[PDB]
RNA sequence: GACUCAACACGGGGAAACUCACUAGUUUAAGACAUUGGAUGGUGAUGCAUGGCCGUUUUUAGUUCGUGAAUGAUUUGUCUGGUUAAUUCCGAUAACGAACGAGAUCUUAACCUGCUAAUUAGCGGCGAGUACACUGUACUUGCUGCUUCUUAGAGGAACAUUGUGUGUCUAACACAAGGAAGUUUAAGGCAACAACAGGUCUGUGAUGUCCUUAGAUGAACUAGGCUGCACGCGUGCUACACUGAUAUAUAUAACGAGUAAAAUAUGCUUGCAUACUUUUCCUCCGCCGAAAGGCGUAGGUAAUCUUUAUCAAUAUAUAUCGUGAUGGGGAUAGAUUAUUGCAAUUAUUAAUCUUGAACGAGGAAUGCCUAGUAAGCAUGAUUCAUCAGAUUGUGCUGACUACGUCCCUGCCCUUUGUACACA
């Protein structure tokens, strides 16, 4: 016997876990998921129990990993964005990068809305750390979505 | 027949049924008689002395408060009694005197049939109440 | 019958929906009553450091618990409540006389 | 200083001004005469 | 306390091998494994170890320590 | 208390296209603007509404400069 | 001292119709007149509640809080002693840090339930909950009230 | 061994081990720099 | 660690141990893998190596682009003016047109549907009584149309609507009526661009390098210290009384929050082993106890029980004081009785008795605030084994004074000057 509300968060809280669980493990995946080769996954998960912007994001940190150019990574991702039909973009990578001291670069394409509630619906954001030569890269991919319909727009027929 | 409406102020909500009868009118078990401080008193009885005690003879009233403090329950108390005897003589009695009680009520004040909107505003972090801030000595 | 939630307007759907099954037939279905929504409140304080004037945040899950009755036999209940459903609205059926 | 003593159109107040008296001593003597503020006459 | 048994040792490699995966939880006072009541430092230690030999690949989560036998590992194990 | 380029716009939109349906009377307005247009919000339709009013009124009485 | 021209009548027939500390000063009036209850021995040197740092000062307290308790009865359906050190509960100045709430001092409070359980006047019932008044103790105070009613209409 | 299981030594983050600023309201028992970052995964959003 | 705003009841930091990084010492391997190489751990070093997150610039209104126009940096747009809470609009115009920011959106709180629903909420309906009135009222047990109150989903309602002023009679403002409401209705939340060499590696198994690695700066244990005190500066609490203390009586909140250790029996030498079951948090209630608390039991994994048709204090009413460092004031101290905990001394906290200090409204300075606000009064929660004087919510009593201005202070703008650009 557990109650209503300590269930809950208990809830959350193993959402939580094995939405970590699924980073630490896929590295190598397009991953956004969490509903539930794969087989040891599963035992895992019974052991412990008894477009997309996260994709992206790895796809991102996998480019740094492997060492490419940055500059043209980021263009490319930035392209296949579009191509995937987003209203708008944008990517940061702030970190050490080529120099020493500081160095964050924005990377935006289409129009980005960033405050209300708006934001917190037709945005998915993502935020990865690319660790590399001297430290870490730090990514963080948003993506604006295809709209049901924004508050601003008042369309006339 | 028998009619019930509240009253509100702040936190504080005083539902009057008002019912037929010979004209008693009382708090949860007790008479109005007591209300609770002498000083206040005059606030619960106003619109009674408005309307006149010989028409709330036709009229039995019983009132059940709960929440809030002292004055305002007795605001509620009164704005309770204020729509309650309006409500009753809207429907079982004539309009054309209802109409005379409104006026009568309004000539008065406000709050009687209207409702004070007023609520206690949220604290904000930083401070103790809502605007008062802490301090800074620099 | 209770059904605890996290999510309103799903909870909302979902209890459409048993009415609507319920209406079908043989079924004394009260109304769905909503209950007082016990709103988990955490006031952490923002910035790991305590450096800028400490601003709080008070997060709040509000659960959704809501409450429906009826006058029927176990398997028909159980049938009713196969709308398929999913994780994210949690149901318990309580099959007692009194 | 006023050391006020006990042994010897009415308010205490008025009282204490007239005689040199603690108020205590000022209650007690309207209350004889009508043999938390006050009023007399 | 570093005894390790060898009998206990066994038994838990019989386990890995049944599972597949081995779950740890990286506390140190903590005495058992859910299911086989094994001081759980020891099984940590073999953990290690196998780790060590790239006989199982680690993925490190929050308080547990999500240890997956490799191919090599399972070879060994055949015994 | 004034408003945007986005009602204004929205208003702008409405007499060129919809002065046919609309008359100097408030809720026949909205009704007419929520026919049309898709607001999402109550209290934006309503401004848009007023604001739609209002630019009837300055009309009959005169050119607005604009429509 | 109390009256006045009101708008209403006033059935004077239970408690609840009556003006309180007045009622409980003619309660504890006709208490000390009987001699119904005791003064049991530490009562006259207690303290009510933590709070107070200081003895009562009205020499026939006790059957003061006696009268205030039967009051607290007749009101609620079913009353135990916490309840009833809650109600008597003041302000405890802890003289530099900020005041707080205190609880009053329960054992005089059972001991005077005690006693009106002796004398017949409440009832532990068995159903429900701790102590509530008796049918008998209800019917008296009612006549009381109704005496007092009487005596101040005269 | 001393007895490690009544004080802030005892118990720690789930996340992290870290035996400071734990929100221990609700069982949760994360430390709260960590429970704000995972605030949305666990559904605690932000209204007023 | 943090040092003007933007460090100083801050690190959720109320540390008896653990926390713990420190001091006096003592253990241990948690030394994988091929005594050696080689990792692994760090509340070690460095936030001037970084990530993320947070702060401030700034909740102000600001930032940018497309094309056009004006060797270059650039400018224009993005403005003389009016208006706005607002680069909010209007109007003028080498610009026209966009986009983010504002606004909208979200969440509450404000008043309705006398439509949607009725428990774990009520209202009645009605039996059963107990008291008293007149020819119904107050109060409990037992049974089961309405939705005003109680809960909470979807809708509605204000748009400056109608009226009248001021305004280029433009954007808009002021007043009046209506109305639940007329300062985007009130309050938040969200938070552009660009930074600051701001903070944080003492939140992290986010993380680089350098150090350390068994006489460890790893972990573990035993004390001790973060609380030590001529003093300076913070944030608070309590006061200086009579609109008050004291003591009785009466009145009445809202947000809440609540589940490895012990008991009893058997077998042997206070210990272990075996068997078995309530207790670990909220406490009703019944008894003991001045008090604190204790013991027994009861409900509650919660609109059901704690408890909430009342958990609080200011309130109010009636008494004692009587302006006297006074019964204002409760510091400092002295001695017990408990509770928490393995452990309470450098007194955890609590209670009881006694001790009766400074303070008679506060100098130079400086903070916060415009309506349910200031202030007063409490109280829930967070920390919590125990401990609010903190924070964070919530309510209760409910003022004064504006309703503006640029005089100071701080930001922003145009012009202007600059030898400054680390500004
Ligand atoms: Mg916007
Ligand atoms: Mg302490
Ligand atoms: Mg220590
Ligand atoms: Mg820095
Ligand atoms: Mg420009
Ligand atoms: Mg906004
Ligand atoms: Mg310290
Ligand atoms: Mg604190
Ligand atoms: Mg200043
Ligand atoms: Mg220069
Ligand atoms: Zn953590």
């Amino acid at each position: 016997p557990i109650s209503k509300k300590r269930k809950f968060i208990n809830d959350g809280v193993f959402q939580a876990e094995l939405n970590e669980f699924l980073a630490r493990i896929l590295a190598e995946d397009g991953y956004s998921g969490v509903e539930v080769r794969i087989r040891e996954l599963t035992s895992l998960v019974q052991k412990r129990f008894f477009l997309c912007a996260m994709a992206q994001a790895e796809s991102l940190r996998y480019k740094l990993l492997k060492g490419l150019a940055v500059r043209r990574a980021c263009y490319g991702v930035l392209r296949h964005i579009m191509e995937s039909g987003a209203k708008g973009c944008e990517v940061i990578v702030s970190g050490k990068l080529r120099a020493q001291r500081a160095k964050s670069m924005k990377f935006r394409d289409g129009y980005l809305i960033s405050t209300g509630e708006p934001s917190k619906r037709f945005v998915n954001t993502a935020t990865r750390s690319a660790q590399l030569k001297q430290g870490v890269l730090g990514i963080k991919v948003k993506i604006m979505l295809p709209t049901s319909i924004l508050p601003d727009n008042i369309s006339v027929l | 027949k028998r009619v019930q409406t509240f009253g509100k102020k702040k936190t504080a909500v005083a539902v009057a049924t008002v019912t037929n009868g010979k004209g008693l009118i009382k708090l949860n078990g007790k008479n109005l008689d007591l209300v609770e401080p002498y000083i206040l008193k005059t606030k619960v009885y106003e619109p009674l002395w408005l309307i006149g005690s010989g028409k709330l003879k036709n009229l039995d009233i019983r009132i059940r408060v709960k929440g809030g403090g002292q004055t305002s329950q007795i605001y509620a108390i009164r704005q309770a009694i204020g729509k309650g005897i309006i409500s009753y003589y809207q429907k079982y009695v004539d309009e054309s005197t209802k109409k005379e009680l409104k006026d009568v009520l309004l000539r008065y004040d406000r709050s009687l049939l209207v409702g004070d909107t007023r609520r206690c505003e949220p604290k904000k972090f930083g401070g103790k109440g809502a605007r008062a801030r802490y301090q800074k000595s620099y | 019958i209770a059904l605890t939630s996290k999510n309103l307007r799903a909870i909302e759907k979902v209890c459409s929906d048993i009415m609507k099954g319920a209406k079908e037939k043989n079924l004394n279905v009260s109304g769905p009553v909503r209950l007082p929504v016990k709103t988990l409140r955490i006031t952490t304080r923002k910035s790991p450091c305590g450096e800028g004037t400490n601003t709080w945040d008070r997060f709040e899950l509000r659960i959704y618990k809501r409450l429906i009755d009826l006058y029927s036999q176990c398997e028909v209940v159980t049938q009713m409540t196969s709308i398929n459903i999913d994780p994210v609205v949690e149901v318990e059926v309580i099959i007692t006389d009194s | 200083k006023l050391n006020h003593a006990v042994f010897i159109v009415i308010t205490p107040s008025a009282i204490a001004e007239k005689y040199k008296v603690n108020l205590s001593v000022a209650r007690a003597v309207i209350n004889h005469l009508a043999d938390s503020q006050k009023l007399y006459t | 306390y570093s005894y390790i048994p060898k009998q206990n040792k066994k038994l838990i490699y019989e386990y890995l091998f049944k599972e597949g995966v081995i779950v740890v939880e990286k506390d140190a006072k903590i005495p058992r494994h859910p299911h086989l009541n094994v001081p759980n430092l020891h099984i940590m230690m073999t953990l290690k170890s196998l780790k060590s030999r790239n006989y199982v690949e680690e993925k490190y989560n929050w308080k547990h320590q999500y240890f997956i036998l490799n191919n090599e590992g399972i070879e060994y194990l055949r015994e | 208390r004034v408003r945007t380029k986005t009602i204004k716009r929205a208003a702008r939109q409405i007499v060129e296209k919809y002065y046919a349906k609309l008359t100097l009377d408030f809720q026949i307005n909205k009704k007419i603007t929520e026919e049309v247009a898709i607001i999402p919000s109550k209290r934006m339709k309503n401004k848009v509404a007023g604001f739609v009013t209002h630019l009837m009124k300055r009309i009959q009485k005169g050119p607005v400069r604009g429509i | 001292r109390l009256l006045e021209p009101v708008p209403f009548v006033k059935t004077n027939n239970c408690i609840k119709d009556v003006d309180a500390d007045l009622f409980i000063r003619s309660y504890a009036t006709h208490l000390k007149l009987h001699n119904k209850i005791t003064y049991p021995k530490w009562c006259t040197f207690v303290k009510t509640g933590k709070g107070r740092k200081l003895a009562p000062l009205n020499e026939d307290w006790y059957f003061i809080r006696a009268s205030s308790i039967l009051r607290r009865l007749y009101l609620h359906p079913d009353i135990g002693v916490g309840f009833l050190r809650r109600q008597f509960s003041s302000k405890q100045r802890r003289g530099v840090a900020p005041n707080h709430t205190s609880l009053a001092s329960g054992k005089i409070l059972r001991s005077i339930l005690q006693q009106l359980e002796n004398l017949g006047y409440v009832e532990q019932n068995p159903k429900k909950k701790g102590r509530r008044l008796t049918t008998k103790g209800e019917n008296a105070i009612n006549n009381f009230a109704r005496y007092i009613n009487k005596k101040v209409y005269n | 061994v001393h007895p490690k299981k009544y004080g802030q030594g005892s118990r720690q983050c789930r996340v992290c081990s870290n035996k400071h600023a734990i929100i221990r309201k609700y069982n949760i028992n994360i430390c709260r720099q960590c429970f704000r970052e995972r605030a949305d995964i666990i559904g605690f959003k932000k209204y007023r």
